[PDB]
DNA sequence: GAACGGAACGCCTGCTCTGAACCTGTGCC
DNA sequence: GGCACAGGTTCAGAGCAGGCGTTCCGTTC
């Protein structure tokens, strides 16, 4: 390994190319010593044609290579890449790469590979443009893989000049009845720490999908949130429920409707998880004056069924706050506010009615009947 | 119906050239028959229809006849010259109609005018382009038309 | 410094040499003009000089009609039959393109606000002086490359800018009542001097017709097809928006302007010789 | 985790230096939640009453306020028939006024403050908030009878 | 009838709970806006809040029109008095924060705001926009949705600015006529300056803009006047914007110089002489920053065999 | 009064403008 | 006759502007 590393100081100029051939001879003959060979070939003096040859002679045996060595391998591929050898290597690269195959040390170097690919594609627009032009030219096959998704999210997360072009390509791809559940399930179940890296870009893309028409687009804007919430840690869960509460308090009805359905989905899904952030679901009651009775029936239903998950009756806190704000809104003179109360009251009565619970609904329906007489 | 016509190629048979030239002349006589109704039926909505669909039909003639005409000219010249001089007689009535939407300073009419005039002058100079492609650009004559009312007067 | 005495006696000297001497070296003639223009632009707007040049062109190259006697050597001596044709034609036109862009951003900004009265007056003086320019080139018998086609395309822009001026006076006159005598005079002058000479010149070039890769040949002629249609379109929308002004300011400016000159084609008996 | 580090100073601080008329100990029934006793505010109808409260500490406490109810029945404008408290520092910003500059004692002090001074502008009970205001003695009679049947011994 | 000037805010608080029509809200808000001149600075913020909880159920255009024209006027007062900041800037910041928090609950206002602040034709921008409205926009940048539109908006707003300039020098004609109206060049610079009173919502958009400019109109023409000069003058702004956010904002200048070399290094597909001369004046003022940012400098030597002679040399 | 034909704002695309290179005419030794 | 400047021309490609689609409102019988 050291001799290899020292060969550039040793050899005279007549005997570069010679050594070149017989090093490619050693390359096929032993894998372990891929790295220093490569480093050597790139610190030799050679003819570029030969370097194309050996680079293909990398690429063919790239399934056989232990992962640890891949980064500097693929760094080499993407410094040996020309402007003209772009799609060639990238299509081949994009095919041969697996990232299903590799999987505790595996996951760490996968992450470090992605760091290295980030730095590559971050660092030459040459790749980004052509990379995309190579994923759009895979709109043909329904079968384009986890890498193509994760890679898109990545170029949107890093590369800025392209943001419209990624969104354009993703929208013309997603409408077409390409990327669907099955892809996202596998992506977010396997590559979840690579994606917890890029938390921003995920939720940035989910928000940009909620603002379009076409239930297919907005369905994906939903699902992107869904999988981030299901899978990611408590930090990113809080940030997820954050963007949805931003839509409810803030947006126009489409956004509001969407986000309400999503919270409704996530709570029947995992009551316990939303329980942590259920304070931010109550934080919508600030701006009840910006939201319509339809949406109010659904909101009081979602909060009320969160509370009437049976195991979370230790955390009656939200339930008692809502009971409180009910009697408060009922006890307003103004018909607009009494109406909000009445809706919430009857929804809550209904969900908790599915002997003390009988007395509870009795009291609530009697007091709404009495305020409303 | 006329916009669903495809222009052919020079490689395509003379039979299909003549059947499409026949189908074009059927549409150009149906168009002159429809235009000739204007004089006896002068009203707001009927003028709005013909100013509008005049130029919209002129455009079907610009896209799906004029490519068939550069192919089938050295073979079927007389057919095509007849088809074009048939359109010229109602061409002149659309120029006179443009006269009427000007003199009756009528805004509802004068909307589709600037495009009518431009779309018509496109078809004039597209004929010059046809003669250029058939190597006789020296044969394109042009000359002005007498400003009539719809019926045929000399409004002066 | 543009207003320095030494700048002004420099501009004066340049003008004098351009006005006296001939010099049949081409780019030399071009250059003492380019100088003179770049000197003049910083001192005052350049329409007086453009009208003088269009009048020398009218004198030198003749006319469409084949029977008008004109000769106006006296204005600028570095303008020849040899010079002026692909030379001082281009120069005078390019200086108008700019002058018209100056005036059109002015109008654009005036329409923003809703100070005004001196703004419209100077706009109109410019437009009227360079109309004496456009009229004197439109009379002339001009060579038929982009020399004529640049004039055509700039006469499109002439009318566009007037269409916009019109649409601004629509915003004013509906509220108050005006179209001051300078604007009525302008629309009359566009009818009497320019619009019918458009139709005389369009027909003069169109009729005027004096080895070719098929695609490039079609691209050449389908480039040449657009500018005459869009001159018709531009004048039609001028006249059209003069209708809207006529109705909603209670003065028919359609009294000054004529009914639209309309065209029918022919094909002659030469097709039978060639095919 | 933070729950432990707050509760550690607080349990210890409520055994060693609780506020006047107030105690709070780790409940003998419930060795996770806190039992308080707030003794009826002086010159209020709650005089001679010992008012039991359950203080529920949330999980992300001290980022969330404590969750307190009157377990002794209380006849009060800002307290309903189930012991629910109209309190700003029981909710988070902007509706409420909890933040980490506060603690279980400062709020239990603010609770004895509300027992003495009901707020008629946050009524849970409109009958009692009205009675408190318009027939003070009928409120004070009913709340003192309340204190004799439920807060007595 | 005239309203009690001490209690105009307080009377406006009663209208909040009663229902009004469109003409009713128009009249209540336009009198409350007539009242802005004849009052002290620091009661304006809660009054603006009181106007806006009303404006959400009717007239919203009027609110922003008024606030913006009013503070434009008052900012003009400061500038011509300079030819009174340490109260003005604080109240301005608080008002910008209030209207951003309102846009956070009513995105429509957002959209009506942008529509109001449109360039459109080149004359409208010259009376629409201000050092305050820019301040406002670059603050709105904070909310994910309008980042894009706002930045494009400012961006083209910016170029127009230069087209206006260039044109007006060239000829004698236009100079006469037009009185030289504030260019969005000088307006934004004053915005950067007055973030010192430390409005730190603002700054992210300023960095964002300065870079975008250096991105879009880099010399790739050089690897006339019309395609060269108004596209020198976009990044030469970019440069001054980022030079001043670095020389004023001490917190930021880590991400600023991170993002500069991000673009200097692995690129050299499109040239970067303008970035090099930014980098130069960044580090020359205060190299001391560079010692927290060595991480990038260690991985710049990484690729210091694939970068060409002139990137590396400098 | 009511039925018809024109005005209003968000989306897509064709037209235009540009600039860069190659090539074919033509100018001079 | 041969070579090189000149200008024509031809194409990539960026960016702009207007006409349509879905929806409301003035006008004429």
């Amino acid at each position: 390994h050291d001799i290899i590393t020292s060969l550039p100081e040793i050899l005279g100029d007549s005997q570069h190319a010679d050594v070149g051939k017989e090093l490619s001879d050693l390359l096929i003959e032993n894998t372990s010593l891929t790295v220093p060979i490569l480093d050597v070939l790139s610190s030799l003096r050679l003819d570029p044609n030969f370097l194309l040859k050996v680079r293909q002679l990398v690429m063919d045996k790239l399934s056989s290579i232990r992962l640890e060595d891949l980064p500097v391998i693929i760094k080499f591929i993407l410094h040996s890449v020309t402007a003209m050898d772009t799609l060639e290597v990238i299509s081949e690269l994009r095919e041969k790469l697996d990232l299903q195959h590799c999987v505790s040390s595996g996951q760490s170097c996968i992450i470090l590979l992605f760091d290295v690919i980030k730095s590559a594609i971050r660092y030459e627009k040459t790749i980004s443009e052509a990379w995309i032009k190579a994923i759009e030219n895979t709109a043909s096959v329904s079968e384009h893989k986890v890498f193509d998704l994760v890679m898109l999210f990545i170029i949107y997360s890093t590369n800025t000049q392209t943001k419209k072009y990624i969104d354009r390509v993703l929208r013309n791809k997603i409408r077409s009845g390409c990327i669907q559940e099955q892809l996202l399930q596998s992506t977010f179940s396997v590559h979840y720490l690579v994606l917890k890296d890029m938390c921003s870009s995920i939720l940035s893309l989910a928000q940009s999908l909620l603002h379009s028409l076409d239930q297919s687009i907005i369905s994906f804007g939903s699902l992107l949130y869904k999988y981030a919430f299901k899978f990611f840690d408590t930090y990113c869960q809080q940030e997820v429920v954050g963007a949805l509460v931003t839509h409810i308090c803030s947006g126009n009805e489409a956004e509001v409707d969407t986000a309400l359905d999503v919270l409704l989905e996530l709570v029947v899904l995992n009551p316990s998880a939303m329980m942590m952030n259920a304070v931010f679901v109550k934080g919508i009651l600030d701006y009840l004056d910006n939201i319509s009775p339809q949406q109010i029936r659904k909101l009081f239903y979602v909060l009320s069924t969160l509370a009437f998950s049976k195991q979370n009756e230790a955390s009656s806190h939200i339930q008692d706050d809502m009971h409180l704000v009910i009697r408060k809104q009922l006890s307003s003179t103004v018909f607009k506010y009494k109406l909000i109360g009445i809706i919430g009251a009857v929804t809550m009565a209904g969900i908790m009615a599915a002997d003390e619970q009988c007395t509870q609904v009795t009291s609530l329906l009697q007091l709404v009947h009495s305020c409303s007489e | 119906t006329v916009k669903k016509i495809e222009p052919g190629t020079a490689a395509d048979s003379q039979q299909i050239h003549e059947e499409k030239l026949l189908y074009w002349n059927m549409a150009v006589r149906d168009f002159s028959i429809l235009i000739n109704l204007i004089k006896v039926f002068d009203s707001h909505p009927v003028l709005h229809v013909c100013l509008k669909y005049g130029r919209l039909f002129v455009e079907a003639f610009l896209k799906q006849c004029m490519p068939l005409l550069d192919f089938s000219f050295r073979k079927h010249r007389e057919d095509v010259l007849s088809l074009l001089e048939t359109f010229q007689l109602d061409t002149r009535l659309l120029h006179h109609l443009c006269g009427h939407s000007k003199i009756h300073q009528d805004t509802r009419l004068t909307q589709h005018v600037p495009l009518l005039k431009k779309t018509l002058e496109l078809l004039v100079c597209r004929v010059k382009a046809m003669l250029t492609l058939n190597n006789c650009r020296e044969a394109f004559w042009l000359g002005n038309l007498k400003n009539r009312d719809l019926q045929g007067e000399e409004i002066k | 410094e543009p207003s320095s005495p030494q700048f002004v006696q420099m501009l004066s000297w340049t003008s004098k040499i351009c006005k006296e001497n001939s010099r049949e070296d081409a780019l030399f003639c071009k250059s003492l003009m380019n100088l003179l223009f770049s000197l003049h632009v910083s001192y005052k707007s350049p329409v007086i000089l453009l009208r003088d040049l269009s009048q020398d062109i009218h004198g030198h190259l003749g006319d469409i009609d084949q029977d008008v006697e004109v000769e106006k050597t006296n204005h600028f001596a570095i303008v020849n039959l040899r010079t002026a044709a692909p030379t001082v034609c281009l120069l005078v036109l390019s200086q108008a393109e700019k002058v018209l862009e100056e005036v059109d951003w002015l109008i654009t900004k005036l329409k923003g606000q809703v100070p005004n009265q001196p703004v419209e007056k100077a706009i109109i003086m410019q437009l009227g002086t360079l109309l004496t320019f456009f009229h004197e080139l439109v009379q002339t018998a001009l060579p038929s490359g982009s020399c004529v086609d640049t004039l055509l395309k700039d006469l499109c822009k002439m009318y566009t800018t007037l269409t916009a001026l019109v649409r601004y006076y629509l915003q004013v006159c509906q509220s108050s009542g005006g179209i001051p005598k300078n604007m009525e005079k302008l629309v009359k002058l566009s009818g009497s001097h320019l619009t019918p000479l458009c139709y005389s010149f369009i027909s003069y070039v169109q009729n005027k017709s004096k080895p070719a890769v098929v695609a490039t040949a079609m691209a050449r002629v389908l480039r040449e097809t657009k500018p005459i249609p869009n001159l018709i379109f531009a004048i039609e929308q001028y006249e059209k928006f003069l209708i809207h002004l006529s109705k909603k300011s209670k003065v028919s400016l359609m009294q000054h302007m004529k009914l639209s000159t309309s065209r029918d084609f022919k094909i002659k008996g030469n097709i039978l010789d060639m095919v | 985790m933070q729950r432990a580090s707050r509760l550690k100073r607080e349990l210890h601080m409520l055994a060693t230096e609780p506020p006047p008329g107030i105690t709070c100990w780790q409940d003998k029934d419930q060795m996770d939640d806190l039992r308080a006793q707030i003794l009826g505010g002086a010159n209020t109808p709650y005089e001679k009453g010992v008012f039991k409260l359950e203080v529920i500490i949330p999980e992300r406490y001290p980022f969330e306020p404590p969750q307190i109810r009157f377990l002794t029945p209380i006849y009060h404008p800002n307290i309903d028939s189930a012991g629910r408290i109209c309190l700003d520092v029981l909710k988070l910003p902007p509706k409420g006024a909890w933040r980490p500059s506060l603690n279980i004692a400062t709020v239990l002090t603010s609770i004895q403050l509300l027992m003495s001074e009901p707020n008629p502008d946050d009524p849970l009970m409109a009958d009692i908030s009205s009675e408190f205001k318009y027939n003070k003695p009928a409120f004070l009679k009913n709340a003192r009878q309340w204190t004799e049947k439920h807060a007595r011994q | 009838g005239r309203w009690d000037q001490q209690y105009v805010i307080q009377l406006t608080s009663m209208f909040k709970d009663v229902p009004l029509t469109a003409e009713e809200v128009e009249f209540v808000v336009e009198k409350a806006l007539s009242m802005f001149s004849k009052m002290n600075l620091q009661e304006i913020p809660p009054l603006v809040y009181q106007l806006l909880v009303l404006s959400s159920k009717g007239s919203r255009k009027s609110v922003l029109e008024g606030i913006i024209a009013f503070f434009s006027a008052l900012d003009k007062q400061h500038n011509e008095e300079q030819s009174p900041s340490g109260e003005l800037r604080h109240v301005e910041g608080t008002i910008i924060l209030h209207i951003v928090f309102a846009i956070k609950l009513d995105y429509e206002l957002g959209r009506e705001l942008v529509k109001h602040l449109k360039v459109g034709q080149q004359g409208d921008s010259n009376n629409n926009l201000s050092p305050f409205s820019i301040a406002l926009l670059l603050s709105v940048t904070r909310i994910q949705r309008f980042q894009d539109q706002v930045l494009d908006l400012l961006k083209t707003s910016v170029v127009k600015s230069f087209k206006d300039l260039q044109l007006l020098q060239g000829s004698k004609f236009l100079q006469n006529l037009v009185p030289h109206r504030s260019y969005v060049s000088t307006m934004i610079l004053e915005v950067v300056k007055n973030s010192v009173h430390s409005w730190d919502h603002v700054t992210q958009g300023l960095v964002e803009l300065g870079f975008i400019l250096m991105d879009s109109y880099g010399p790739k023409k050089v690897l006339p006047s019309l395609s060269r000069m108004p596209n020198q003058h976009a990044c030469k702004l970019g440069a001054n914007i980022l030079l001043e956010t670095f020389k004023i904002h001490e917190m930021i200048r880590q991400e600023i110089l991170e993002q500069v070399l991000n673009r200097v290094v692995t690129r050299a597909s499109s040239p970067i002489s303008h970035f090099l001369d930014l980098l130069s004046n960044i580090v020359m003022y205060a190299p001391l920053v560079l010692q927290s940012c060595s991480s990038k400098v260690t991985e710049a030597f990484d690729y210091l065999s694939f970068l060409p002679l002139q990137t590396v040399q400098r």
